[PDB]
């Protein structure tokens, strides 16, 4: 029910923490090619 | 899994949590 | 109002999801101005 | 959009959240 | 039960934020550097 | 406030929403 909506949200959430990790390691990247 | 998957999934779990919060 | 926690949670997501493209598109805008 | 209005925004519903949490 | 979920997903939430303003501001130091 | 702690946070509290999620 509402336990539905919280665990469709959690994959959410991971499809976030995804795209954050991606983003990190390639801005780190290009961070260190400028330095 | 590439950008336009990571998209598309974004878009089918938004639909299903607010499908469910509509029938919460 | 477990419901409205989960509905709030929901616009908190949505702004993730709004921050995280809004960078991936620059991000990738700075990677193909430096190729 | 923007990122000023982004961060509001986020603030206000953190609190929302945490409000509403005390109290279910 | 649901409670504790949502108080879970709520700090992990806060994770993410984090993350996002930290590339915010990571990003923007960039693309003002190469202007 | 290391990335590193992000990512170990990260781990421990979707291991327990999990745990929740699945008990419940």
């Amino acid at each position: 029910n509402l336990l539905r909506a919280i665990e469709a949200q959690q994959h959410l959430l991971q499809l976030t923490v995804w795209g954050i990790k991606q983003l990190q390691a390639r801005l780190l990247a290009v961070e260190r090619y400028l330095k | 899994m590439t950008w336009e998957e990571w998209d598309l999934k974004i878009e089918l779990y938004t639909l299903k949590i607010e499908l469910l919060i509509k029938k919460s």
